[PDB]
DNA sequence: GGGTTAGGGTTAACATCAGTCTCACATAGATTAGCTCACGC
DNA sequence: GCGTGAGCTAATCTATGTGAGACTGATGTTAACCCTAACCC
């Protein structure tokens, strides 16, 4: 309870910069706090998708700003580890899953080699743990994801 | 303070008669009336635009006269701007298939002035005309536009699709030579049919008949003036009156009213957060909350907070009233004269602030004007300048600067610029490029850039009647970011699907120098590159925001 | 060298005719060194805050350093200046100070010269930081310390020398007492500045103490690039140099907030709050927006940022422009300045420093494109080629390089109304050019002050201090009526009637019945903005600034 | 070679407590400070929690503020050499109409109706406005700004 | 007994703009996780 | 297939400085409204 609180407190909000490497964890731990008894978890809000999301597509989509790794970097194991809970997939809701699965496999396509990898291996892990949720997704542009 | 501008805008076959390579006469007069409506809309500037066109099919004339008068239709009357005027310009997309009399429209623009004008109070009014010149005339008229002698505060201004510079500018290049906001190169004067001759001639005459021959420069290009800040000119708004007395020792005393000048300018508008729900900034809130340090706190109120300046490693409790009392207090607004010293002393590095004033004169009454002519005529032909402590207000600091003399055929003013102030100077040290051994340049070098520099100059010493002709100067070309803002926000509002448009075509060409001068240093750039040992590629970062994360396909 | 911080070792002597003096209205030596310690202080804490100053008494009967020496005694450790450093130097000063001081320290006690001197090196050598300059003032009324032992001097000679080879520079600041002795003596081989002079044998006045212009209470020094671009001759072909800026105007170091209960600092947290709904947003359900009449325009954050985006950051050259086509009228920025560096590109100096040469043959000047950061528009600027200048003392005042110089857009010009042209006439522009001639200037950049930022640090240090009233700062930009009047004579009344006209001066109470009455009678006159404003805000309507606003929502409200 | 001639335990309050003053350096300060240390009390450097703000009479600011006492307090506590209560001294407590409308009403009926020289640059010739002839502000106006309005057809004639 | 001809003396409306605040981005030392490769399994 | 240690270069990361965008309030300017030397019917 203390937790959800104290954390949220203005990570999403504040306008002073907060610094690089605490858009990583912070969000991990957020994500991560979902898989400890969902129960409480289940009416807190929809927040945690949008904080998630919003900043991807704006970490990701941003045509002005040079993307920070380490905020994706960090943010990917937010969503994962809390996919764990609240058993969001395609049939019950082919909303979010669609974006979703979008933007991990564009953190897995580098489209250029680089050092420090650690955006992709995040991808990786989230499309290992669970792969189940993407039920209609994954077979539509097999080839390219097998190569 | 408001002015009433008049476009007549021509519609006609041959006015969309175009040829190869070349935008459309009709096209480059929907950028130019696109520019001019666009920056007086989203400026928010208070006047009156009535958009009248000639050629099309319909004839609309309120007047209309009896009979005649055809193919004239008056789209718009005088009416504060408003988007749906530049949304239809943009969906005025039929150039008309017709031909109307050039003079009709300009009647028509008066009576539209004078019909819609008649009682209300407008500082100038003004009539536009973006013609082609290529239709049948009247000889009957003239009789009744000249002798309205400008009885009232309209103006003219025309603008041709030729290349209106009249001076030796034959060109005629075939380098792709004309680009719509090109500078320099523009379309191949001459060349002009037997009716656009007498034309242009007939305008001349208009123009030295209504101004005089000051009013020959006042006739322009479609592509100079989306260089240019020409369609606004006539209409612009003074620089507000600034009353004071320049004063030396006690008893000599100078009214004086300086007017603002040459000062870095700001977009007026600005950007309100709003919550992507409603559309609405009334559920948006925010507040700054001044919180403790340790294991915060509930709340620290507005009233428990005082002022606090750093001084060394402590704080001092300073406080907003003590501020108020024991601060700096001068004598309201202020021009006194320090004394006078060389025009050498003085350089134009050691300059401040974000303006420039004029220092003129007083008003009308012409007993200080002597005075103040006296000064500036012997600080003139004469050397040594003036130094001036100046302070705008009873609240503003007090600020030194220069008075330098500025004579003209036209008028006689000083100009004030600020001056440093001691802990406002900053001395570095710099290695000498001179002595260095290591960097000294050979002599192939030297000769091969000398060729490059003379190359790429930017001024003609032309006619050798000792006059510097000028290329492309960046004085008189407006700020683009505007200009570029505005058609931005034209689109969003015009089509709130599509992304930001790339920059117009002729915005990059205004920024650019003439085509010449870039043609004519190639082989002195190439020498360069072959000769100078300047190729490092040295891995440092590189400009990358989205394509780094992105798909293909 | 960035980095480094400029330390400071002062050396007070307080031997027995240090302190006894003439008796006359002049200070005495101890608390003129006692005084000018403590101008150096408040000089050093307003302007660079954080060099490292100390203090060293030697002579006294105590004794207090890192090494048991008899007769020394380190009052302050080196660190930054403050305010409680100050304070703990001017009891000293006065009567009851030379007293307090003797209780407190002694004097006499003779003292070696050497050991001193070892222990400043000591403080020298025991700080973690770098070292820029290291100096030591040796504030003395005497000259020959020595002389009736001849191996004391030979050992503070030699423990001179290896503070010299180590890098220590000291300067004394000699002081000047009644007699005829202030000779050229065995200080002259030890002052390692070794500074120039006439070292003339009979001086009789005080010694260079006065050249420290003494509370020269404004500076902020500083060093840096600013940036680091790259000039693109053509599209292949660039060098990388820095753009530093000369002049920068000076501001006062803006305040902070502070907690009145306990006088410490509160942290601010600004987040824009809930809708009324509870909660906080995202910064990706905010977009930016903007209206024009009826016509609301919304448009996202990064979309915004991306309106103002032409180059990428560098100075694009255009060509070349002789000299002369650059009017003095036009300015819009301070002229920033270019030095050729070689961190990027390897070479630029070369190429950069013939192009100098080649363009300040030629007079002309580098047009360009100038783009300082990766969204910011285009703008002209005129690269002046600014050659080398330095004096006969070896000193640059000008550095070699281009300096920018904005050149406004056509936007950032303002037209002018029209003036009627009046000349003057010969007989008083000669008056006139008498005037000026009779009020000779030879203007230096070193030569004012900003008034306000000296009233500022003055109050600042009024009340850091107590002095019981702020230091009235001398305006040195107020002219000197009385002096330049007296100066310039009579000839003004011969310019005044000359061409001035004989006649020429040159100088609630409001309710319900009241406004339904009123909008019939329609009026709403008399009635000014403070009531109507109060009217409308106690009332609870929306309001605005200008009248008309509140003329028509009241109107068209109130009874419709 | 008098002055301080009040009790040497004024301001300290009656459990032993020494009142704590701020007042900004000033000439009023330099008395005060020495007027304060004859009483017992305290004056502090800068602003402190526990000081009490004092503030010479006429200060706008101050006043506005109503968290002063009055330097007036030390002064008569001196000659009376008796303390009191604190919050005695305490501080702290349309010409329009001329629319575009009118201005070619003015002309209208007047550059046609009338025959008097004396009617401009002269009162009077307003009798036949503003009662018979309206225009709902003051009588004293069209005669202020036909000065301002002695001019052609709406923007003049040249 | 009313006015005329100028010069102007109160205060309201309000547009300006210097001054102040906040947020973004630059450089310069200071400091460490990742990213390889050479060995042992 | 895979651990494990060394050196390195990329990536910070805060202190300090500078400028762009938003804002706010004192101020002086223009202007509505009326009064006043002086004459002279």
């Amino acid at each position: 309870i203390g937790e959800l609180f104290s954390k949220f407190y203005g990570e999403l909000a504040l306008k002073k910069k907060i610094p690089d490497t605490v858009l990583e964890k912070v969000y991990e731990l957020l994500g991560l706090l979902g898989e400890v008894h969902p129960s409480e978890m289940i009416n807190n809000a929809e927040n945690l998708f949008r904080a998630f999301l919003g900043e991807l597509k704006t970490q990701m989509t941003s045509a002005v700003r040079e993307p920070k790794l380490p905020v994706l970097a960090g943010c990917l194991k937010g969503l994962s580890s809390l996919l764990c809970n609240f058993t969001k997939s395609m049939e019950e809701d082919p909303q979010t899953s669609r974006e979703i699965f979008n933007f991990v496999l564009k953190a897995i396509r580098p489209q250029i080699d680089l050092k420090r990898y650690a955006v992709p291996s995040a991808g990786l892990r989230l499309f290992a743990l669970h792969a189940s949720q993407f039920s209609t997704c994954l077979l539509d542009n097999y080839v390219s994801l097998f190569e | 303070n408001k002015a009433a501008v008049v476009l007549c805008m021509d519609v006609g076959f041959t006015m969309s008669n175009s040829i190869p390579g070349i935008e459309s006469p009709f096209e480059q007069a929907k950028k130019v009336i696109t520019m001019f409506v666009q920056r007086q809309v989203f400026a928010e500037n208070k006047d009156e635009i009535a958009l009248v066109l000639f050629g099309t099919d319909g004839t609309d004339n309120p007047l209309s006269g009896g009979d005649q008068y055809q193919n004239i239709t008056v789209h718009r009357h005088l009416m504060l701007p408003d988007f749906d005027l530049l949304e239809d310009i943009e969906s005025k997309i039929q150039p008309g298939s017709q031909q109307a009399d050039f003079l009709d429209a300009l009647i028509v623009s008066m009576d539209v002035i004078q019909h819609e004008t008649i009682g209300k109070k407008f500082e100038k009014r003004h009539i536009e005309i973006f013609t082609d010149l290529s239709s049948r005339f009247s000889k009957s008229q003239l009789d009744i536009i000249i002798h309205s002698l400008k009885k009232c505060d309209i103006s003219l201004q025309f603008f041709l699709p030729f290349s209106l510079g009249k001076e030796d500018g034959s060109g005629d290049r075939g380098d792709g030579p004309f680009r719509l906001g090109g500078h320099g190169p523009s379309f191949p004067l001459k060349g002009i049919t037997e009716q656009q001759k007498e034309g242009l001639e007939i305008v001349k005459m208009v123009m030295i008949s209504l101004e005089g021959e000051d009013g020959l420069d006042e006739i322009y290009s479609f592509s100079e003036s989306l260089r240019k800040l020409c369609v606004f000119k006539k209409i612009e708004r003074h620089s507000i009156h600034w009353p004071c007395r320049l004063t030396i020792g006690s008893n000599l005393s100078i009214r004086i009213a300086a007017y603002k000048s040459i000062l870095q300018e700001r977009v007026k508008k600005t950007w309100t957060v709003v919550d992507a729900k409603t559309l609405k900034k009334e559920d948006i809130q925010k507040e700054t909350v001044y919180c403790l340090n340790d294991d915060d706190e509930t709340e620290v109120l507005k009233e428990d907070i005082i002022q606090g300046f750093r001084y060394g490693s402590d704080i001092v409790p300073f406080s907003k009233v003590d501020e108020e009392q024991m601060k700096y207090k001068s004598e309201g607004k202020c021009f006194s004269v320090l004394g006078f010293c060389k025009s050498s002393q003085v350089q134009r590095r050691f300059f401040m602030g974000n303006q420039v004033l004029k220092v003129f004169a007083a008003r009308d009454d012409e007993a200080a004007a002597v005075a103040l002519s006296s000064l500036i005529h012997a600080l003139d032909d004469l050397d040594m300048v003036a130094i001036v402590r100046y302070a705008y207000d009873k609240r503003a600091n007090p600020q030194v600067g220069v008075a330098f003399p500025h004579i003209k055929h036209n008028y006689e003013c000083l100009v004030y610029v600020q001056l440093p102030f001691m802990e406002d100077l900053r001395q570095y040290m710099f290695s000498s490029l001179k002595n260095s051994k290591k960097y000294a340049p050979t002599e192939a070098q030297l000769n091969a850039v000398d060729a490059l520099i003379d190359s790429m100059s930017l001024a003609k010493k032309d006619e050798k009647t000792d006059t510097l002709e000028d290329l492309f100067p960046t004085t008189k070309i407006p700020n683009p970011r505007f200009q570029r803002l505005f058609q931005c926000l034209l689109h969003r509002a015009l089509h709130p699907r599509e992304p930001l448009p790339p920059i117009q075509q002729h915005i990059w060409n205004m920024l650019n120098p003439p085509a010449e001068v870039t043609t004519k240093s190639q082989i002195p750039l190439s020498k360069i590159k072959t000769l100078f040992p300047l190729i490092e590629a040295k891995k440092k970062d590189q400009v990358t925001a989205q394509e780094i994360f992105q798909d293909n396909h | 060298k960035y980095s480094g911080r400029d330390s400071l070792i002062f050396l007070v002597d307080a031997s027995k005719a240090m302190f006894e003096s003439q008796s006359e209205d002049e200070l005495t030596p101890f608390d003129m060194s006692i005084q000018c310690i403590q101008s150096v202080y408040i000089s050093k804490i307003i302007s660079s805050d954080r060099d490292l100053l100390a203090v060293v008494f030697y002579g006294t009967e105590k004794d207090k350093n890192s090494v048991n020496f008899k007769n020394i005694y380190v009052l302050q450790e080196l660190d930054n200046p403050g305010a409680k450093r100050i304070l703990e130097l001017d009891q000293f000063k006065g009567q009851q100070g030379q007293k307090r001081f003797q209780d407190m320290m002694g004097h006499g006690s003779d003292y070696s010269l050497s050991e001193v001197l070892w222990v400043c090196a000591n403080l020298f050598s025991d700080v973690q930081f770098k070292m820029s300059h290291k100096r030591i003032m040796l504030f003395t009324n005497e000259d020959n310390p020595h002389g009736n032992d001849s191996a004391k001097a030979s050992r503070a000679r030699t423990k001179a020398g290896d503070l010299r080879d180590t890098g220590i520079f000291l300067d004394l600041m000699h002081l000047k007492k009644p007699g005829g002795f202030d000779i050229s003596l065995f200080y002259r081989d030890i002052i390692s500045i070794a500074e120039d002079e006439d070292l003339r044998v009979h001086f009789e006045e005080s010694s260079k103490l006065e050249d420290l212009l003494r509370k020269v209470r404004a500076k902020e020094t500083r060093k840096r690039a600013l940036s680091r671009l790259k000039l693109k001759l053509n599209k292949d072909i660039v060098i990388s140099v820095g753009i530093y800026n000369l002049v920068q105007k000076a501001l006062k170091p803006p305040p902070i907030k502070l907690y009145r209960e306990t006088n410490e600092p509160v942290k601010t947290k600004t987040r824009t709050f809930n809708t009324s709904t509870g909660g906080l947003l995202l910064p990706s359900d905010t977009k930016r927006s903007q209206i024009y009449g009826s016509r609301q325009i919304i448009l996202e954050k990064e979309e915004t940022e991306e309106l103002k985006r032409f180059d990428d950051p560098g100075l694009m050259l255009m060509g070349f422009k002789p000299l002369v086509l650059l009017k003095k009228h036009h300015y819009l920025r301070p002229s920033l300045f270019v030095y050729p560096e070689e961190s990027l590109v390897i070479g630029s100096s070369t190429l950069f420093s013939a192009l100098l040469i080649k363009c300040l043959e030629k007079e002309v000047a580098a047009l360009c494109r100038y783009t300082p950061r990766r969204n910011i528009p285009p703008y002209f600027v005129a690269l002046v080629p600014q050659e080398e200048e330095l004096d006969d003392q070896k000193i640059q005042v000008t550095p070699p390089g281009f300096q920018l110089v904005f050149l406004p857009f056509a936007d950032d010009k303002r037209k002018m109304p029209f003036t009627e042209k009046i000349m003057a006439t010969p007989e008083q522009v000669g008056k006139m050019k008498a005037i000026v001639e009779k009020l000779r200037f030879t203007y230096r950049s070193d030569s004012f002050e900003n008034p306000v930022l000296q009233q500022h640090f003055r109050n600042l240090e009024a009340l850091a201090l107590d002095l019981m009233e702020p230091e009235q700062a001398v305006d040195l930009t107020l002219p000197k009526v009385e002096a330049m009047n007296k100066r310039l004579g009579s000839l003004v009344d011969e310019f005044k009637e000359l061409v001035y006209p004989p006649d020429y001066n040159p100088e609630v109470e409001y309710s319900e019945e009241e406004l339904k009455t009123h909008i019939s009678k329609g009026t709403l006159g008399k009635f000014t903005v403070p009531m109507l404003k109060e009217a409308c805000r106690a009332y609870g309507l929306k309001s605005g600034l200008k009248k008309q606003e509140l003329l028509e929502a009241l109107t068209k409200h109130f009874q419709d | 070679p008098n002055g301080p001639t009040h009790s040497s335990t004024l301001f300290v309050r009656d459990d032993g407590s020494s009142m704590s003053f701020y007042v900004r350096p000033s000439p009023a300060k330099r008395r005060l400070s020495t007027l304060i240390l004859h009483g017992g009390g305290t004056v502090c450097r800068v602003q402190e929690p526990g000081a009490v703000l004092l503030a010479q009479p006429g200060e706008a600011l101050a006043e506005a503020s109503g968290d002063f006492i009055s330097t007036q307090y030390i002064l008569d506590c001196v000659e009376r050499n008796e303390r009191l209560e604190l919050e005695a001294y305490r501080l702290g407590p349309g010409r329009i109409a001329f629319t575009d409308a009118d201005d070619v009403a003015i002309l209208t009926y007047v550059k046609e109706n009338a025959r008097s020289p004396s009617s401009v640059t002269g009162n009077a010739l307003w009798k036949a406005m503003e009662k018979s002839s309206l225009t709902q502000h003051s009588w004293q106006s069209l005669k202020d700004r036909y000065l301002k309005h002695l001019r052609g057809q709406e923007h003049k004639y040249l």
